[PDB]
């Protein structure tokens, strides 16, 4: 029997997803799939300055190319999901009725 | 002989999970018996309540 | 360093399929 | 052309049946390589939790490689000294001000500058290399001469273990320290780790005796103190006893010049167990060198770091 | 406001691959039109 | 492995429950499951008096476990092993700190007893948890109750000798890292008198024991330097007793240095490595 009207109000919630929000335009990411291949926490980088031609005092120079290196960090990050007993018991058995 | 082995401790898993199945099945009697203790005034009760 | 003694055989580019820089 | 006393599929058959499961993987990219990926968990749930023989099977296939615990901590970069071998067991002395931002840790160098300003050979001319002022390190510490009188200074220093990750910075620097569990590196890669501590402030027990845990030992020296490195083999109970016997020269001998007061003085030196290392991996002798000279220094690897408390000899 | 949203990548960018092409030597007229190919691109810039 | 034990509340609960559970998430309690022995719920019931030393025997008799979760009839909970590091809150009615303290203790509450036990009206399990507290505090605080009731009783004895100001300006006063921190206030009576009668003792043994160890070493440096410092008004009284009455004298006075060394001894000594601040969390592991 129809016995009472109940009304609820849920809370609507703006998920968030990285390439969503704004702040990703700092970071040029990739997708690098399994983090353990890397293994050195530094990076060597290859600073190729450019060079002015000067003529009066006929004092020429090559790019002076110097390579430094530099750190790469690493996070991590974790979280929890709850997901209840019943319905992976459900989920595990297909059903067929309506 | 390990095939023997492997075939026993087969049964010992067997009879392991076979034992935990009907502990199941006599701990279910075992609680419907005590509910059905739990909500049970007794007669000298409900010769008169009743 | 690391790559004291070892051979390099290709790069993996940061989706740069014309540009070369980058990481 | 002959057969070997092992065949290659059995063996191989075998390390394929004792292989550990891959981890779960779940992309985030792509719904339908995340419909598998959850697809593959709930029947990894089901085929793990429901009564059958697959419940028995991934139970038996679970090995238990467990993280240890890290210590991070801020102190002052012209306090410390970057140049400083990695695993360097470090003290961070109790700041007892709640205004401080920062905290501050002790390399064995620069506690040894402390009980040499509070007053040798190659290593105190290495320590007044490496830190240039035992001024710094002096007024770093508050109450130095004072606790020194009480001689509750051992209570104050907590050993935090050796150190792995030492970033560099201008002002703060941040090291990381592993404290409890087998000591191993963080955020550069898992590979290899070693505990570096000073010759000469390190002697063995048993070769005086004539697993293998190590003691870290503070004495407190009549004219000041001293901390040395202790490694034995020998029970983890059984091990004041020795050390009495082994300090027993030194005591009287010293205290017989000096008499307490306001009583205070009677708690001659404490000592901690800093962990254990295997008994199959010995102590190997190395150099350490800053860039005026040389130092010996002894390398101990596979260390399992877990700091006891300061017990009084 | 110069806009009010910007357009940006759907997906994380994906490692590609660069080197190994490791075709045979196809003939005289594809070396010599990738040589100028890569050096006239010097003073080209579309 | 799930080190997570299950334990079914007899009757249903009610809001204020819910409300002392998640104020006493992070804290932590004992072990023996059984609703009515899960901690110290069998000592402190007020039928007997609750003892100092029959709890602290239970303490470091049973286990110990982290609560972690109560839905309408369960108690999810975990215990201790000494492998793994589990994370570790205050929430405990003393709010005291934590800074950086490498060593730790867990002993009952001697603050308050109504300060940890919390009451249901519907069950009356009457739950409490020991209060987990630095070592240096620990000590501190052991000290500045012990002799407090020790003073307490020699007043009730004869007020004439003791005071009350001048102790309430120095023995309720912890200070601890910067931290100046105050209380003031059966179990601690008897727990007083031990060490009352292991300190009367400790001179008769102390000359029985120097005496049969004074000249073992027939010339050694170490011995002749123990027994030069030692009181002049001590060693004089040893053999006019008899014999029995000394060995039972001196049984009665290893058998309760041996209580009282483990008992000043900080029973379960956790350990912990990290502190936050923000979220008022360390992590620990056993010890």
């Amino acid at each position: 029997k129809f016995e009472v009207l109940l009304g609820v109000y849920t809370n609507a919630i703006q998920y968030v997803r990285f390439l969503e929000t704004a702040l990703a335009v700092s970071c040029v990411n990739t997708e690098f799939k399994d983090l353990s291949r890397m293994t050195d926490g530094k990076i060597q980088f290859r600073i190729s300055v450019p060079t002015i031609a000067h003529g009066d005092g006929r004092r020429p120079s090559k790019q002076r190319t110097f390579i430094v290196v530099k750190n790469c960090h690493k996070h991590h990050i974790s979280t929890e999901m709850e997901l209840s007993m019943l319905d992976l018991e459900i989920l595990h058995s297909i059903p067929e009725t309506p | 002989v390990e095939y023997a082995e492997y075939v026993g401790a087969v049964k010992t898993v067997a009879s392991a999970l076979q034992f935990g199945v009907d502990a199941l099945e006599r701990g279910l009697i075992n609680t419907v018996l005590s509910v059905k203790l739990r909500h049970a005034p007794p007669m000298f009760i409900l010769q008169t309540l009743a | 360093s690391a790559a004291e003694g070892l051979f390099h055989s290709f790069d993996l580019l940061v989706g740069k399929d014309a540009r070369e820089a980058g990481i | 052309k002959v057969q070997g006393s092992v065949d290659r599929r059995r063996l191989q058959r075998r390390i394929a049946g004792l292989l550990p499961p891959p981890a779960r993987r779940l992309n985030i990219s792509r719904g339908s390589e995340f419909t598998r990926d959850v697809r593959g968990l709930v029947e990894e749930h089901a085929q793990a939790s429901s009564l059958s023989a697959a419940a028995v099977w991934r139970a038996g296939l679970l090995a238990p490689w467990r993280p240890p615990v890290f210590g991070d901590f801020l102190i002052h970069a012209s306090s410390f000294n970057n140049a400083e071998a990695t695993g360097t067991p470090l003290f961070q002395f109790k700041q007892s001000d709640p205004f401080s931002g920062v905290d501050a840790v002790f390399t064995p160098l620069s506690l040894f500058i402390l009980m040499n300003h509070g007053r040798g050979g190659g290593l105190t001319r290495m320590a007044n290399l490496l830190y240039d002022s035992p001024a710094t390190l002096a007024d770093l510490v508050p109450d130095f001469g004072r606790l020194v009188a009480d001689r509750r200074f051992h209570n104050f220093i907590t050993p935090v273990g050796p150190l792995v990750e030492n970033i560099k910075s201008t002002y703060l620097n941040k090291i990381t320290t592993v404290v409890h569990g087998p000591v191993v590196s963080k955020a550069i890669p898992r590979s290899t780790v070693k505990v570096t501590v000073p010759q000469e402030a390190f002697v063995d027990l048993d070769a005086w005796l004539s697993d293998a845990r190590l003691y870290v030992a503070l004495t407190y020296e009549e004219a000041g103190p001293r901390f040395t490195f202790f490694q034995s083999s020998r029970g983890h109970c059984q091990i004041m006893n020795i050390l009495r016997i082994y300090y027993s020269p030194s005591i009287m001998h010293r205290y017989a010049v000096v008499q307490p007061l306001h009583i205070e003085e009677l708690t001659f030196g404490a000592v901690a167990c800093l962990g254990t290392f295997s008994a199959t991996d010995g102590w190997r002798r190395s150099a350490f060198n800053y860039r005026g000279s040389s130092l010996p220094v002894v390398e101990i690897d596979s260390f399992y770091s877990n700091v006891s408390d300061w017990e009084v000899i | 406001e110069a806009d009010n949203q910007i357009m940006g990548p759907s997906s994380y960018a994906s490692f590609v691959v660069r080197g190994e092409n490791l075709v045979t030597a196809v003939s005289y007229g594809r070396v010599m039109r990738t040589f100028e190919h890569f050096m006239a691109r010097i003073v080209d810039s579309p | 492995m799930d080190l997570k034990v299950v334990v079914s509340l007899s009757s249903r609960l009610y809001t204020d429950e819910i409300a002392k559970m998640q104020q006493r998430i992070g804290c932590i309690l004992p072990l023996a499951q059984n609703v009515q022995g899960l901690g110290l719920g069998q000592v402190y019931s007020l039928e007997t008096v609750p003892d100092y030393v029959s709890m602290y025997n239970y303490l470091s008799d049973c286990t110990l476990a982290v609560l972690d979760e109560v839905s309408v009839d369960s108690l999810i909970l975990t215990k201790i092993v000494p492998g793994q590091t589990y994370a570790i809150k205050n929430k405990y009615q003393p709010f005291f700190q934590w800074h950086g303290t490498g060593s730790l203790s867990v002993m009952p509450p001697v603050f308050g007893r109504e300060h940890a036990t919390v009451k249901l009206e519907s069950n009356d399990v009457d739950i409490v948890f020991p209060m987990v507290l630095p070592t240096p505090i620990a000590e501190e605080v052991l000290q500045k109750i012990l002799l407090f009731n020790v003073y307490s009783r020699v007043v009730m004895q004869a007020p004439g000798n003791a005071d009350m100001l001048d102790v309430h300006m120095h023995l309720g006063s912890v200070s601890y890292l910067g931290h100046h921190y105050e209380l003031a206030l059966a179990l601690l009576d008897n727990l007083s008198l031990y060490f009352c009668i292991m300190v009367t003792l400790l001179p008769r043994a102390s000359m029985r024991l120097v005496r049969g160890l004074i000249r073992h070493e027939h010339h050694d440096l170490l011995n002749l330097f123990q027994e030069m410092v030692p009181d002049e008004i001590a060693r004089i009284d040893l053999d006019d007793l008899s014999v029995a009455d000394d060995l039972s004298r001196m049984r009665v006075m290893m058998t309760y240095l041996q209580s009282l060394a483990s008992l000043f001894n900080l029973g379960p000594r956790l350990a912990t490595a990290a502190y936050s601040q923000e979220t008022l969390t360390a992590t620990c592991w056993l010890r």
